[PDB]
């Protein structure tokens, strides 16, 4: 979604540095509002112990300093921070595996669904569309992006994803839980159908489609899975009360106290506390990574393209067991007809990429 | 249809530096890298360097290492290489090709030549002395080339031979003969025609017998 | 870097002939390599590559061979249009080194060269300086050899030479030889001849002048 | 890629060590130029100390590196690397097992469809090259190395992975997305017009030839996915802002402070901060780990060889569904055949390497 893989291909000079000039899905994009608040709190207090507080005041002021100072510990923050993204950066991942193709169903059904003829035709694009429905409408279950492009059933029929009949069989059945799993019903009803009617020879093939649609709706059930089991509150509201708890003793703690008073560890005033604000980025960013992956199917930068994904699988699904039904170029003798070991050719920029086969560790290299 | 438009020829003095273009039409020009090839007469081809249109990323050939620079414009589908420190030797003709495992399309070439000379025009001086004679002309100290001879204003064309110039100490120098029968010289009129375009130059010098 | 090296330097032969240029690898690389043709002015064209694979246009005539160090073009039933320059690639690496090239030129019968000295013109004179043309007209094969001599002692200081493209009307080659003197080193002498070697006879054809 | 396995096959005295001497996609090779400009920086900073600041500015400078040495925690920074490098060696591995290999669909190829004439023959090898192309197809798209060797469609044809009929039918099917799931789909078409034609026996033969295929397909959605969905910026971001900010605290904190002050942690005086370049090396090193496995499908030393893989599977996959369809070797009994227990000799090396049966813990050795 924000995909920076090309820049990061190579391990050169500025490869990651590099990454710190960009603000689409960038730790200033998403820590900007909260920065703002914690550098004005920050010197707020900081003019009302410079400009305000009385000498006494000012006293009891760097007391307090000094206590709020010796409570912001870096090392337990660190550990349910990175246990906890941990968490996320998995869940994360899994969701995006959950998201189903049709690639595996739009080979089989491509070509062990029979006939050249407008049925045959009808049958294949209307068995994919079946998929892509179960798809679509699990989606819009759990992606907000989806969502507010079809926030109505309506929406989905006048898209072209699902017919008005199939809409008019879909409020037939009288359901009160989510009915993302019908079309995958009616597909294996359909499939059925059309074996019976002689379209696909046996039932190897037959059930072999069936499988691969059951792998289908694993995958929605896993998508509806992590977006009803959310990460236990408690657990989300253990993190931000650790990483606020940190922020609270540094908004005081952290002040440039008087450099006269000769405090142990507070020799130089700067005014401005660099490293404090640089820590804050650091904890407050790495609260942001689970804060967007937490749900990645949101409309956050780095969030999944849910509807990009849909349009991808609509326009190749049906083309593949439509347009390439039967439908394959001439076959030819290859380039490497009567050659047993070919060398394909090399670019001069990746003739150093030529190598010699790698036998195993075992033998010697002669 | 695949085609590499090139820059016109360039004149510079030495020192200098010049900039040659190489327009690609035809084809995606981010998909394929363009190569750059030297060409002088008695040499064999020497491989400049490559460009990758895409990522703009340069590989030069260590001969070449401080003399080349190359660079592309995907926006204008046009690559350049320039050439600084230019010297005598760095005169030559300079491609531009195309890459697939192979060069299979090249520019029309891009002549540079390199001296220190101003436009000068040539000085025609009339070669004269069986059965058929053979008369001539002489160009010298002339620049730059090209220069066009002909033979009583081209009527006079079978027969005639117009040999390549040579330098000479920063400028160029060349023949041409022709034969015609005995018996129709001196009865029959005979001059040749030099054109030095480069100095809108025409001159013309009959061949008189020797007195 | 990889060396290609190409022979022979120059073919002659007929059309209808059967004619084979070789280029050697100064190490393996494998069939990575490619032939091109160039005519004289124009820019190179690609006939093979990948040391068999013929292009696009060219003629079932042409054909490549070889793997390793060892290659080969083979132009077999020749045609006009299969006159001109030919050389080769390597595509293994960077830099991709090209071959010294072959000049495939037209096979004849010998011919003696049309020698003709011309003494200094009274416009050059007039100028300041002398300059002895001698030329050597149409000729076969293209080796041949000038030497100038100045009251029989040789001459090779301001010597300069031209030669010419085989004639593509009678295929025969010419050169003009051009000793450039001071006028007063030019009066300073009698005798200015301008003898040639060639292959077509054992005794130098001669043709000189004298200062008055 | 870097392999250097057989070097640390055993654990000896200097296993580890000898490691320390090579320089081919080593640590010295990826922090190189950074190591210099810390270098440079460091000791510019130290003779503008030592040569140019006064006696008051050095007493501020002094002031100011105990300030920033007190910021240089390599606690915090430890973890958030930790954590980070983990999640890319993870997905490293991930990348690397999804890298399609052609040997299952190969041996069913091979010994499956029938045929020992030219068509046969014709049949299999534009099969398996299918897969191959598949393959080639979605590596060109995720690996920078590969993609200079095919930059262009042309490049494919000409290197003989694809025919020019089949770029024709390439082009003629209207698609914005990524075809790479063409050859995948082809695949399965002409499998099924193989079995038609006879040349595949059964139905459960040919589900179990499209499985393989479906796997090959998952295998290059994988590649596709790793490819797509970058680990989330914020979350780099991060972990190169921690590392920084911990190096920019050494800049000034690690100086070398005047021994005379006699300040506490400062009593000596080497110019050259040893244990701080060991650091150096520890933590950019340790995040190069990260920056070049970030994307095992570049250029470094240490990404994955996909040409030498694309060579093989190439010359290996014609090869077996060729050369080697229904040829086999002269059946004979073997060395063993009226030997129950056989008992394979051992060389003078290995006599050590003859142990008796593990049966299991509980059981008594005697
Ligand atoms: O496969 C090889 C790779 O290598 C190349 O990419 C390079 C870039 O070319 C590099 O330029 C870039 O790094 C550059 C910066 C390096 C300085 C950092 C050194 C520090 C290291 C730690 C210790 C202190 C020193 C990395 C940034 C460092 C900044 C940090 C952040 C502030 C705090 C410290 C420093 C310099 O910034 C560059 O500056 C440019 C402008 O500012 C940016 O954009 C430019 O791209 C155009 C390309 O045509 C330019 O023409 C044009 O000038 C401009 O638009 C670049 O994107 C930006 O990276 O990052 C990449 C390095 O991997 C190549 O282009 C690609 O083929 C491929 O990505
Ligand atoms: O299965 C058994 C294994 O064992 C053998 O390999 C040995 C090598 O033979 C060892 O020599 C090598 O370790 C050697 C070094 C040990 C000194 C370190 C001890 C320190 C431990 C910590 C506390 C302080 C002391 C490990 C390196 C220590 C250096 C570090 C780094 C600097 C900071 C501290 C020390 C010495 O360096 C060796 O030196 C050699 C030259 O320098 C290198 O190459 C040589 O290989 C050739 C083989 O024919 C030699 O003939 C020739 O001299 C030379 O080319 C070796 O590769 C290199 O390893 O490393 C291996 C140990 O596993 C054997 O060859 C193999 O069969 C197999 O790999
Ligand atoms: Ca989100
Ligand atoms: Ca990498
Ligand atoms: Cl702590
Ligand atoms: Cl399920
Ligand atoms: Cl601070
Ligand atoms: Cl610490
Ligand atoms: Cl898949
Ligand atoms: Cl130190
Ligand atoms: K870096
Ligand atoms: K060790």
């Amino acid at each position: 979604t924000v995909t920076y893989t090309n820049r990061v291909a190579d391990a050169r000079l500025g490869t990651f540095s590099q990454l710190l000039l960009q603000w689409k899905g960038s730790i200033y994009k998403l820590l900007y509002s909260e920065f703002l608040i914690f550098i004005s709190l920050y010197f707020a207090i900081s003019l009302v112990y410079r400009l305000i507080l009385s000498e006494s005041q000012r006293l009891m002021f760097e007391k307090l300093a000094l206590y709020c100072n010796s409570y912001a510990e870096l090392i337990p923050v660190s550990f349910v921070l990175g246990f906890y993204v941990s968490l996320v950066v998995s869940r994360w991942w899994a969701q995006y595996e959950s998201i189903p193709w049709p690639d595996r169903i739009m080979n089989l059904v491509s070509c062990n669904v029979d006939g050249e003829d407008e049925y045959g035709r009808l049958l294949r694009r209307t068995l994919m569309r079946y998929s892509n429905l179960c798809s679509v409408l699990i989606l819009r279950s759990v992606s907000t992006a989806v969502y507010k492009r079809f926030p109505s059933m309506e929406h989905v029929v006048r898209a072209g994803l699902m017919t008005p009949e199939e809409h008019k069989k879909f409020e037939s059945l009288n359901s009160p839980h989510n009915k993302f799993w019908i079309p995958c019903v009616w597909f294996s009803n359909l499939a059925v159908k059309a074996r019976n009617e002689g379209r696909i020879r046996d039932s190897v093939l037959l059930q072999g489609i069936l499988n691969e649609l059951n792998t289908l709706r694993s995958q929605c059930g896993r998508l509806y899975g992590y977006d009803w089991i959310s990460i236990p509150l408690v657990y989300t509201q253990v993190v931000t009360v650790a990483v606020y708890s940190f922020f609270l003793a540094c908004l005081i703690g952290r002040q440039f106290l008087d450099p006269e008073k000769a405090y142990p560890g507070h020799e130089l005033d700067l005014f401005v506390p660099v490293f404090t604000f640089l820590q804050f980025f650091f904890y407050a960013g790495w609260l942001k990574v689970a804060e967007q992956l937490i749900n990645p199917f949101g409309e956050d930068d780095d969030d999944f393209e849910t509807n990009w994904l849909i349009d991808r699988n609509l326009q190749v699904s049906l083309m593949a067991v439509d347009e390439m039904h039967q439908d394959l170029p001439i076959l030819e003798k290859d380039l490497y007809w009567n050659e047993p070991d070919p060398q394909p050719p090399y670019t001069a920029a990746t003739a150093e990429y030529k190598r010699p086969s790698f036998l195993g560790s075992t033998f010697d290299i002669s | 249809q695949v085609q590499l438009q090139q820059s016109g020829p360039e004149l510079v003095r030495p020192g200098a530096s010049v900039k040659m273009s190489c327009k690609a039409s035809g084809y995606t020009f981010t998909n394929y890298w363009m190569h750059w090839v030297k060409q002088r007469p008695g040499q064999a081809l020497e491989w400049i360097g490559m460009i990758d249109p895409s990522k703009s990323e340069t590989t030069l050939n260590q001969k070449f290492r401080g003399k080349a620079t190359l660079n592309v414009d995907k926006s204008s589908n046009t690559a350049y290489m320039q050439l600084s420190s230019l010297t005598s030797e760095d005169s030559a003709v300079y491609y531009c090709a195309r890459e697939v495992y192979y060069f299979d399309y090249w520019g029309q070439g891009t002549t540079l030549t390199v001296s220190s000379a101003k436009t000068t025009p040539p000085s025609v001086y009339p070669l004269a002395p069986n059965s058929m004679v053979t008369l001539g002309c002489l160009v010298k100290g002339y620049f730059p080339e090209p220069v066009t001879v002909t033979w009583n204003s081209g009527s006079l064309s079978s027969g005639v031979h117009t040999f390549p110039a040579v330098l000479q100490s920063d400028l160029y120098t060349l023949s041409s003969s022709v034969t015609v029968p005995s018996s129709s010289w001196p009865s029959e009129t005979v001059t040749c025609n030099v054109a030095h375009p480069a100095s809108s130059t025409k001159v013309d010098k009959k061949i008189v017998p020797r007195d | 870097d990889i060396q290609m090296t190409q022979s022979p330097a120059s073919l002659s032969a007929s059309v209808g002939e059967t004619v084979t240029i070789t280029c050697r690898a100064s190490e393996n690389i494998y069939s990575y390599l490619t032939w091109y043709q160039q005519k004289q002015g124009k820019s190179p064209q690609l006939l093979v590559y990948n040391a068999k694979t013929l292009t696009e246009g060219v003629p079932s005539r042409f054909s490549g061979s070889g793997s390793g160090t060892q290659f080969s073009l083979k132009i077999n039933s020749l045609q006009p249009e299969d006159f001109g320059g030919y050389f080769c690639q390597h595509h293994y690496g960077t830099p991709p080194t090209f071959g010294g090239g072959t000049k495939l030129e037209v096979k004849r019968a010998d011919a003696a060269p049309t020698v003709s000295i011309f003494p200094p013109s009274s416009e050059q004179l007039t100028s300041g300086g002398a300059s002895v043309v001698c030329f050597l007209n149409n000729f076969y094969p293209k080796d041949i050899n000038v030497k100038w001599k100045i009251d029989g002692s040789e001459r090779q200081n301001g010597v300069l030479n031209s030669w010419t493209d085989q004639d593509s009307k009678d295929s025969t080659y010419s050169m003009s030889s051009t000793l450039t003197l001071t006028k007063d080193e030019y009066e300073r002498h009698n005798s200015y001849t301008c003898e040639a070697t060639h292959k077509t006879s054992t005794s130098p054809i001669v043709k000189s002048f004298n200062r008055n």
